[PDB]
This record gives structure tokens, sequence and C-alpha cells, in this order.
């Protein structure tokens, strides 16, 4: 008798529920969904293939060795799928697991997805909502960001890259969306800034809050970082589908041609 | 250097800089562990990393770091040291420190408390010397209290009068007024000055010796009643009452006078019961009459120059005497062996009042240790810093030979081959003094610097031949750089076509004069025509080494290239002085007469600070009208206070300096119309 | 000018206390041949210094931070100033030498409204795209994503060195303590232990992010040898007409 089969079910039901039901309820109260249903609405039904769902971080500092800080998947869902019959690779961050803060396994999964996409020649779509780099790793988070930036720069001009900011992205995670072709926003829930308002309090001593600091209005009206803004998440994802229906899979292919009337 | 004899095992050096390194080296050779104190800014000093162990004693200011007795005592107690060497300065003549050290357990390397107390004031010293049958300066004993008593003394002592502030001093608090009105006003203002400085306000009246020479007899004593005089030294080149150039034997003295002075100094030392190394200073008039003046109860700054001609190590003798061993020499065994000259290299600008302190960090530093008969005592290494809290002395350079001429020539060569980059130094003054006709002849006095340059130091005035040599060297260097610029590697796609210029025609601008130079190259030899004159310049032409040795008409010369820029401006150090030259091609020179002169909005009316430091006193306020010849404000930095003068009349629109402010070099202070 | 000349002037140029500032131009002059340096844009965006120099006779481009101005923080102007120079040097097969002392990016609302993200992306892409040999030396500080922007080992860098006074972290100790040890509400011992364990260049060395920890006096002799080895470096990249600059 081996428990190597009930372990699979326990790990899967933990991964499908993220970091707990309380965090899911808190996310829903804020008007935000979770990663897996964004993936489901973004892709065609019955076409999503997940990868690296059993990858775990390796930290052994500041008490993460306990099981209470042990989460399968490591705050990211990565896979491949089809939109209107055309291949694409997708990754999303889970805000329930340490606020989506990136670690070694997170960066490794993103890097494997990007490597597969550049090898086969398929576009990349990223749904970003993460709090930055997790401190207790140290330099490995910086190495992960550097690797993501390197692969973003290498694939530039070869395959298209798209990003949706669906939540507060702060710290060094704001540079991957800036290195892609297009950047989109979701109003009233998405933010983008280098540092929080507390540092502004400390150094500049002037009154400002988060909304005009890094809100969608600021970046779509007087900053020039984002391209468009959307009312909510479902409309944003439908518009992303429609937009992706416009552009080709690679620079080696001609511009798409559709049926006309 | 016999290590068999037992001596102390751990000695703490309560000083910084050159003397600290010298003492550490002497103890290291003789086999004694060392301890070195330092401040927060001295954490990366040469002496700190040269000695075992270190103890920080406080912040940057000298009042809290090197004059803080409590910190030194704590460091000595913690390090379990057995003896302390104060060096010179700081707590080297302070009787409280010696008393405390003798009280606790510690052996203090130097004279006892009684000798320091006796040779501490300018009153008891004179009476003791007169009791010791030593010739003294004519004068009146007892502190003058009123101007009437001063002038009453003045009639009988003679019209020339020297009024002196008792105690303190160290190069300040002296004035030479002779007139009765001058007598009373000097009395009042010197009283208030003494009150400001040290507050005792005791003044003495003595005859002012005119045209004197300063002669120092070095004496060495032990605890068993023995005394020796280690020949004499001649120290007459002074500015601000501080020596710069010292000479080991005195060319002005013969055997009999030297013996008389040495015997008198030894008699004084026996009278005060001196039991360490020290010096006795004399003033000698033109008629070979010597008068006693001061006795330093400590190691002298210019001690090494008397070790060259004697062959002793003074720091070792002091340590052995402090242990208790008697002297191992006799007066008959002390002899003169050769000749020696010592120069002090400071960090100061020699073009302002014969030296004005400056700050900075050293980018390059090389000493001429490979030259024959050269010794360098420095507390500096590349990357060192110069702070505004301490004496800006950088190095001491000693040269020895078999006679005066050889020593002077070696000193000039060593000064030519000495590399300092990062700060401003007084090497130009040191090199130009040692070639003066009067100094070589031997006719010098205390006011040698005050009448050779009535208007101040301007630089080395170069003759026609030296001017031609400088022009030829500059042209050769410029053409060498131009030739070096043309050497590329092989391209294999577009070959380089080297130009075949035969003669380079150049316009050379120096001071306010323009010369035409024709230069030809024949390998490693340049043929230069300067206004008809023909010269040949040959050298290895290494454009990266800091020092460049060339041969002009057989004469060997050493030059340095301080700076170079593409517009044609060059700075060349040549025979000690830095000359700024502008070299252009003849065609470019023709087209430079069409360029409008850049208007400069600086014609006096600006009182920017000539030195960095802290301003403490300001004598004017904005909106006032000033006149000529009065000071505006005083800045204190590097053991020195300086007040800028006047000479133009205007109204002070604003003042940018207040008491306690910190001002850098060249910062504007007073604006006026 | 020999390539193995020692430079003991740099052994103590970096102050021990982190509040003081130093001049990077002194280090640059000490390292390069004949102490000759041609600086580009010397009066604009003075918090970064870029220029041309010669190393063993070969032309090199130099990029560095200036802690004298704005404590070395990056901003909008310096990002473009560095990016254009780096792109030019990469285009014409000129090696790059970098001196890193950066606390991060300049905070404020004017910088945010001006689009600091775009210009940070400019500099990041400019360093990541380069295929010429590149050598980096870390002097004092490398904090956060800025360390990633300054040509780290992870952007296909060639050789990375750190001086014994260097130190790399995500940010300062106080921020890490206040973001990690919040429940403990005791920052007395926490800050001390954190600065004792992580305020040093060893965490980056043990993972192999920096090749060696070198004495400053041997900096120049270390660089020259590297430029002799990396002169024949060649790399291959996927085909494309051109990439998408964040312009
Ligand atoms: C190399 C680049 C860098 O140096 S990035 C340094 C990190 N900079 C930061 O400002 C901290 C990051 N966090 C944030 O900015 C805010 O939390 C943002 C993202 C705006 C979210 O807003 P807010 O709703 O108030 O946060 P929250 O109360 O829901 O916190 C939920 C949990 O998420 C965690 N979290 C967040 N970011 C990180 C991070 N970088 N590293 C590690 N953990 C992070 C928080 O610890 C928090 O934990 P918990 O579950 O509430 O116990
Ligand atoms: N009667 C005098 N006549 C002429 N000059 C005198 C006379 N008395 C003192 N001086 C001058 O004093 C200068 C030397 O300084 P001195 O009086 O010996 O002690 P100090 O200035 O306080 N510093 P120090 O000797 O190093 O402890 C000499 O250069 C003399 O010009
Ligand atoms: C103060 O920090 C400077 C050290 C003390 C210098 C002493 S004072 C008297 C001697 N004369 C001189 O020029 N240096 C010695
Ligand atoms: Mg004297």
């Amino acid at each position: 008798a081996t428990s190597v089969n009930e372990r699979i079910e326990n790990k899967r039901r933990t991964a499908l529920l993220g970091g707990g039901q309380r965090r899911i309820d808190a996310q829903h109260k804020r008007g935000k969904l979770t990663a897996r249903e964004r993936i489901s609405l973004l892709l065609d039904p019955g076409s999503f293939v997940e990868s690296d769902m059993f990858v775990e971080h390796r930290c052994a500092d500041f008490g993460m060795a306990a099981d209470k800080n042990k989460f399968p998947g490591d705050s990211v869902v990565t896979g491949r799928g089809r939109i209107n019959g055309r291949l694409v690779y997708v990754f999303s961050q889970d805000f329930t697991v340490f606020g989506g803060s990136l670690s070694g396994a997170h960066a490794q999964k993103i890097c494997k997805i990007m490597d597969q996409a550049i090898t086969v020649g398929a576009p990349v779509i990223g749904l970003n909502d993460s709090g930055g780099a997790r401190i207790q790793e140290g330099v490995e988070s910086l190495a992960g960001y550097a690797d993501i930036f390197l692969r973003n720069v290498t694939a530039s001009g070869v395959i298209p890259q798209i990003s949706l900011i669906m939540g507060p992205c702060a710290g060094g995670a704001v540079y991957s969306p800036a290195l892609t072709d297009f950047t989109f926003m979701v109003k009233d829930t998405s933010y983008l800034f280098i540092t929080g308002p507390d540092v502004v309090k400390s150094v500049t001593n002037e009154d400002v809050t988060q909304e005009e600091l890094g809100g969608a209005k600021t970046h779509t009206t007087m900053s020039g970082v984002a391209h468009r803004a959307f009312e909510n998440d479902v409309d944003a994802l439908c518009n992303l589908r429609d937009f992706f229906n416009y552009l080709p899979l690679s620079s080696q292919d001609p511009a798409p041609v559709r049926e006309c009337h | 250097y016999d290590p068999n004899e037992k001596t102390f095992d751990k000695i703490l050096v309560a000083n910084r800089g050159e003397i600290a390194c010298r003492v550490i080296r002497t103890c290291k050779k003789m086999g004694i562990k060392t301890v070195a104190i330092h401040s927060d800014v001295d954490a990366s000093s040469v002496h700190v990393k040269m000695a075992d162990e270190a103890v920080c004693v406080g912040p940057a200011p000298t009042s809290k770091s090197y004059l803080n007795m409590d910190a030194i005592m704590e460091a000595i107690k913690k390090t379990r040291a057995q003896a302390v060497h104060p060096g010179y300065g700081f707590l080297s003549e302070n009787k409280e420190f010696a008393r405390c050290l003798a009280a606790e357990d510690v052996v203090f390397i130097g004279p006892d408390t009684h000798a320091i107390q006796a040779m501490g004031d300018k009153i008891e010293s004179k009476l003791l010397a007169k009791k010791a049958e030593v010739n003294t300066i004519p004068g009146f004993d007892g502190v003058v209290k009123d101007a009437e008593e001063a002038v009453r003394i003045a009639r009988e002592i003679g019209y020339p009068v020297m009024i002196k502030a008792s105690a303190g001093g160290g190069g300040k608090g002296m004035r030479i007024a002779w007139d009765d009105e001058e007598t009373r006003d000097g009395f009042r203002l010197s009283s208030q000055e003494a009150a400001s400085s040290f507050g005792d306000d005791r003044l003495l009246i003595e005859k002012f010796i005119d045209n004197p020479r300063h002669i120092e007899i070095q004496v060495l004593g032990d605890k068993h009643g023995n005394a020796l005089w280690l020949n004499e030294r001649e120290c007459s080149i002074q500015r601000r009452n501080q020596k710069v150039v010292e000479e080991a034997p005195s060319i002005f003295l013969d055997a009999e006078t030297r013996r008389a002075m040495g015997e008198q100094a030894v008699a004084l030392a026996r009278a005060v019961k001196y039991s360490s190394a020290g010096t006795v200073e004399f003033l000698v008039d033109s008629k070979k009459n010597f008068y006693f003046l001061e006795m330093n109860t400590r190691l002298q700054v210019e001690h090494p120059v008397t070790e060259c001609i004697t062959g002793l190590d003074l720091v070792q003798e002091m340590i052995r005497v402090a242990k208790g061993y008697p002297l191992r020499h006799k007066q008959a065994d002390i002899r003169i062996n050769g000749w020696a000259v010592e120069c002090r290299v400071y960090a100061e600008d020699p073009y302002k009042s014969f030296g004005l302190p400056s700050i900075g960090r050293l980018s390059q530093y090389q000493e001429p240790l490979h030259l024959p008969g050269v010794r360098v005592d420095s507390g500096i290494q590349p990357g060192s810093d110069i702070s505004i809290y301490y004496d800006p002395m950088i190095s001491k350079l000693i040269t020895y030979g078999s006679d005066r001429t050889e020593a002077l020539k070696r000193m000039a060569d060593a000064l030519d081959n000495y590399v300092i980059r990062g700060v401003t130094h007084n090497i130009a003054l040191l090199r130009e003094v040692i070639i003066n006709s009067r100094f070589v002849k031997g006719d010098i006095s205390t006011k040698f610097l005050s009448d050779v340059y009535p208007d101040g130091f301007k630089g080395h005035m170069l003759t026609k031949s030296e001017k031609n040599q400088l022009l030829a060297i500059a042209s050769s260097l410029f053409v060498a750089f131009q030739l070096r610029a043309q050497h590329f590697q092989e391209n294999s796609r577009m070959p380089v076509i080297k130009p075949d210029i035969a003669n380079w025609e150049l316009s050379v601008k120096l001071h306010d004069k323009v010369h035409t130079v024709v230069a030809s190259n024949n390998g490693s030899v340049f043929s230069v025509e300067v206004d008809g004159s023909k010269l040949n310049v040959t050298s290895t032409w290494n454009l990266a080494s800091p020092l460049l040795s060339v041969s002009v008409d057989g004469t060997q010369r050493t030059v340095q290239c301080l700076s170079r820029e593409a517009g044609g401006n060059m700075s060349i150090q040549f025979l000690g002085t830095v000359y700024k030259v502008n070299i252009l091609t003849r065609l470019a020179a023709e087209l430079n007469k069409f360029m409008l002169e850049k208007v400069t909005e600086d014609t006096s009316s600006v009182l920017r600070s000539p030195m960095p430091g802290v301003v403490v006193a300001v004598s004017v306020k904005p909106g006032d009208a000033v006149a000529e010849g009065q000071e505006i404000c005083v800045i204190e930095a590097m053991k020195m206070q300086n007040s800028m003068t006047a000479g133009k009349t205007g109204t002070v629109k604003s003042v940018h300096c207040q008491a306690g402010d910190t001002v850098g070099e060249g910062d504007l202070l007073v604006e006026l119309e | 000018d020999p390539s193995d000349r020692l430079v003991p002037e740099l052994d103590t140029i970096v102050p021990l206390e982190s509040t003081k500032a130093y001049n990077m131009v002194d280090i640059i002059h000490s390292v390069v041949d004949e102490r000759e340096f041609f600086e580009i844009m010397p009066n604009y965006a003075k918090n970064i210094i870029v220029g041309f120099a010669r190393m063993n006779g070969r032309t090199v481009g130099i990029v560095g931070n200036q802690p004298k101005v704005a404590s070395g923080c990056l901003d909008i102007n310096s990002s473009v100033k560095g990016a254009r120079f780096v792109r030019f040097c990469d285009a014409f097969n000129i090696p790059l030498i970098t001196f890193v002392d950066v606390p991060g990016f300049l905070p404020g609302t004017a910088q945010e409204y001006g689009g600091i993200i775009r210009h940070g992306a400019k500099l990041l892409y400019a360093f990541a795209e380069a295929t010429v040999p590149k050598v980096t030396v870390i002097t004092r500080k490398a904090y956060g994503g800025a360390y990633d922007v300054m040509s780290s080992k992870h952007l296909c860098g060639d050789t990375n060195y750190a001086w014994p006074t260097a130190e790399i972290a995500v940010m300062g100790a106080k921020g890490a303590v206040e973001i990690i040890f919040k429940g403990h509400e005791n920052v007395e011992a926490a800050q001390a232990e954190y600065i004792e364990k992580f305020a040093n260049p060893f965490p980056a060395a043990v993972r192999g992010f920096v090749d060696d920890i070198i004495q400053p006096s041997s900096t120049r002799a270390r660089i020259c040898c590297d430029l002799d080895v990396l002169a024949s470096k060649k790399v291959q990249r996927p085909w494309r007409k051109h990439a998408n600059i964040p312009l």
C-alpha cells in the first residue's frame, strides 16, 4: 500500500485553491478574479495545457522550511493553448501565494515557457499582478528578474509579446511589461510604480496617494507607459482576444489575411 | 643594533605622521613591539598600518584626539604598554602628561618633570642660564607692568627694543617696536593678544639683536651625570618664524667657537640636570658673539641631519637612556664626517606669503630613493589625505656628501626627481633657495627671505639659455606626441598613409611673448631652431613615465609634464618651477588672431578666500565702507591663522562669511563695488 | 604605459561610512592609460559619467555612476545619456567597462509622471543587447533592479568583479527588517544581525554571481588581461529585421 496516489490529489486540490479560501474571498471582494479563470476565459475551451505545476521553491531561510509556507505551483500558472485555432503560450501570477512575489521557481517556469515559445515560434501573453521580488530569498530574485529581462530582450522582434496589468505591480517587476510590444491596463484596480507612497513620504515630503501615483488614469493620460485602459476584467480579456486576433504568430510569417465581404 | 641587551618589549607612540613612522621603524629594527594611536580621519594612515595593534582615541579635532590625556591613558592601560614616546608637538612638553605617566607606572621617554618645568617659561630660563655662566641677551628681569616702566627700561637698554610675550609662543607673539609711542601701543596690543591666546599677559623687555644667525647645539644626556654636545646646526632660512632649510655643520663657525658653544650648552644641561636628548639655541651676531635663546626639552624636527655627520641613531639613544643604561660614547669620539643638508617639504602654496596651507588627496607619489646619498623621511603614501587639523608637513629630504657643494648638488637633483601629484607643495622655493648666490657663498641671516624677495616669491627667473632650452624641450615633446598619435595597427582593408612632414613650424607662447620654433626629427634626436639659435634634444621619449630625462647640448635635464590638452596648453615642471606654455602650429596661430577675446568679469572687487578652513572672526559688516590696508576676517586652518589684506576702496554690499562657518578654497567672501 | 601597473591610490578611496560620497572620475583616471579620458556630456545629467578612453592602446568606452551628484540615483536624463552611448559603442565593436555604485532609482512624483519606467527600460535593453566584450566592477553598492540594469552577470555579462567594500542586496537593512520582522516589533538586534550577515559581497559570491573579489590596487592589471581574452568573442542570436526599442 502506497500513498503516492492520494498525495497527487492533495497536491492538485491545494494548487487549484491557491493559498486558501480566505484569500480567494478577499480577492473577490476587491473585484478581481484568480489566475486560472483568467486563463479559461482567455483561451478556447478545452485547449489549455498546463506545465510545471509540481515545481516548488528551495528557500531555507527565515523559517520558510515549515509547511505553512509551502505552496505548490509557486504563485504562477504557465501553459500553452489556442485562440481561434492559433497557438499561444500563457503565464499568470497568483496574488494569493506570497502576493505573487517572484522566486527562483517562478522565474524558471517563466523562462521555460519563453524558451519553448521562441523555439517553436508562438506569441507570449502575460497577465501580471505581483508585488515584486520576495525579500527573504536575497539575490536569487534579482537573478530571476535579470533572466526574464534577458529573454524578453532576446525574443524582441521575433515573436510578439503582450501584457495585461490586472493588479498592483511594484518594484522591479514593472520592467518586463515595459520591454514588451504592448501594455494594457484595467481601471480602478491596476497600478504601476517603482516605489510605494511611503518612500515618497520619507524623501520628498509631499502629499500623494497610490491612485494618482500609479493608477491607470495617470499611465494612460500623462505618463505614456500604458496603451489602453479597460472598464473591468472580463471586458479587458475579451478585448485582448479581439486584439490578438489581429497580429501574426512570428516575424517570419506574412500579415494575417481573413475572409472579407 | 645589538638585540642581546634587554630593553622594553611594547612601546606606544603618542603622535602621528613622520615622527611616528620614524620611531616605529627604529623600534622595529631594535626588536620592540609597537602600538600606534590614531583619530577617525587617521584610520588609514601610514603609521597605523606599519605598527602592530591600534587604538582609536577620538574625533578629528586635536583637542579631542591627540591632546586628550584621558584617551591616551585608557589606551596605555588597555594595551599593557611599558613606555611611551611623545615625539615632538602635542603632549611632548606638557608637564601634566609626564606627571601622570610617572605617577601611574609608565616610563616616559624624555626629560623629567623638573627639567620641563624649568625650561618652560622665558623668565626663569634666563635667570637659570645667567646663574649657569651662559651668555644671555642684555635686558631687564621682571615682567613689565606699565608703559612708563617699559620706556624707562628702553632708555638704558638702547633704542632698539624687543618686547616679548612670556610663555606660549611657538612662532607667534613677537614684535620689534623701538619708538616710545610704538613701545606703549605694542605693550597694550601685545597684552590683549596674549589675553586672547593664552591670557597670562606677562611681557619682558630685552635688547633686539640685529642681523642674527640661529645656531642649535644638540645635547644628549643620561641619568648618570654625563652630557655630550653633538656638533652644531645652522637654521637661518625661516618664514613665519619656522625653519625650512637646515645645514648640518655651520660654515660660519670655526673649531674654537664651536667648542665654546658646546661647552656652554653642556654646562647649562648639567645645571638643569637634563637626562635626555635636547637642543640649545643661540643667536650669533656678525662679531661672532653668541647669546643664549631657548632650550627645547624634546626631540628636534631637524635631528636626522646631525646623525649623518655623526653616525648615531638618536631615537635609539633616547630609548636606551630611558631604560637606564649609560652612554656608550665619549666627547672625543664625536667627529664631523662629511656635510649634510635637510629640506622640509610642506603642503602649501609658495606664491602667497611664502606659503599658504592647502588641502587635497594625493594621486601620485614617488621618492628619489635610487639617487646616491639621499634619505627621505615621509609619513605619506599614494592615496593619503591632507586634513585641515594638523601640520601640512609632507616630507623631510636629507642629502649628505663629502663637502657643501656635493651635498647641494645632490639635493638639487633629488628635488628635481621628486614626484608629488594631487596637492600644492613648496618644492619650487626649496630648489630656488639652494641655488641662490648668497646662500652658496654663505652670507645668510634670519631675514634672508625678507630681503631677497621684497615683493614676494615670484618663481625661478630663467636666463636666455635656459629659456631657449625650455622652448626646445616643449617643442620636442609636442612633436613627439604628434608623431606617436600616428602609429596604428595594420588594417588589411584600408592601409594607413603616413604623412611625410619634414619640418614642423610652431608658434610658442610663454608669459606675454611669442616665439617661432622650427623642429626636425631624425629618429630619437630633435633639431630645434628657436629664433636662430640651434639646439639638439635627445631622449628615449617615453610619454607615459612621470619623469622625463633629456639631453640638450650635452646637458642632462629632468622635466615633468603636469598636464596637456588638445587646444595646445601644456604645463611643464622644469628646474622646480611650473611653466604654462601654449604651442600651436603656425597656420593655426595665424587663424587665432580672428578669435574674439572672452570677456573676464574679474577686476578686483572680490575678496574670495585664498585658503580653506574655518572663519572665526570677521571685522566688518555688510553696508560698510572699507579702506586700504586693514584685515577683513581671519581664517584658521592647519595650526595657522590668516587675515586677508586690503588696498581698494569700496562699500561692502554683502558678507557671505559668519563666525564658525566652514569655507573652501576660492569661495567668495566679501563683495564690494 | 605598462598594462601591469599597480594603482595603490584606490585602496582607500571609498570611505567606510556609507553617507559620504567620492568621485568616480578619480578612479577612472587612475585606471586608464596615461590618465587620459574624453568625457561625453560632462555638464548634463551629472549623476552618470560616460566617455572614451584607451586600455593597453585599445579604445574602450566607460560608463559609471557619480555618487557626488544625487548620491548616484538614476533618473530620466541619465538613462537616455547612458543608453545612447552604450548602443553606439556596441554598434562599432568597442568594449565596455562599467563601474557600479547605485542605490536605486530617484523617487518622486515628477519622475513618475515623466515616464521613468520607459527610460529605465531604455538602459536595461541597451545593456542586455550588447554583444561586445563587457567588464563590470562593483565598488560600493548595488541595490534592487538597478543592479540588474547595470550589466550584471545574468545579462550575458563576461566578467564581474567586486571590491572588498562592495555590498549587494535588494534594498537597505531597515526596509528588509521592517518588511520581514514586522510581528517581532523588535528591530534592535534584527538590524544588527542583518547588517552582519548580508551587508557584504559574500551572498553574491557564494552563488557565483561575481567571479572574484579583487584588491583595488590590482584592478587595472585585471581588466587588461580580460580584454586580451575576450577580443575574439562571438555570439549568435535569432534572426530578426530589428527589435522594438522602448522609444
Ligand atoms: C528588486 C525590486 C525591489 O526591491 S521590490 C521590494 C518590494 N517593494 C514594496 O513596495 C513591497 C511590495 N508590496 C506592495 O507594494 C503592496 O503590498 C502592494 C503590491 C501594492 C499590494 O497592496 P496591499 O493590498 O496593501 O498588500 P497586502 O496587504 O494584500 O499583502 C498581501 C501579502 O502579500 C505579501 N507581499 C507583497 N509583496 C511582497 C514581496 N515583494 N515580497 C514578499 N511578500 C510580499 C505581503 O507580505 C503580504 O503578506 P500577508 O499574506 O498579508 O501576510
Ligand atoms: N633679541 C632678539 N633679537 C632678534 N630676534 C629675536 C630675538 N629674540 C627672539 N628672536 C626671534 O625668535 C625667533 C625664534 O623663535 P623663538 O623665540 O626661539 O621661540 P618660538 O617662536 O616661540 N618657537 P620655538 O623656538 O620652536 O619653540 C628667531 O627667529 C628670532 O628672530
Ligand atoms: C599639530 O597637529 C601639528 C604637530 C605639532 C608640530 C610641532 S610643533 C613644534 C615643531 N615645529 C614644527 O614645525 N613641528 C613641530
Ligand atoms: Mg626657537
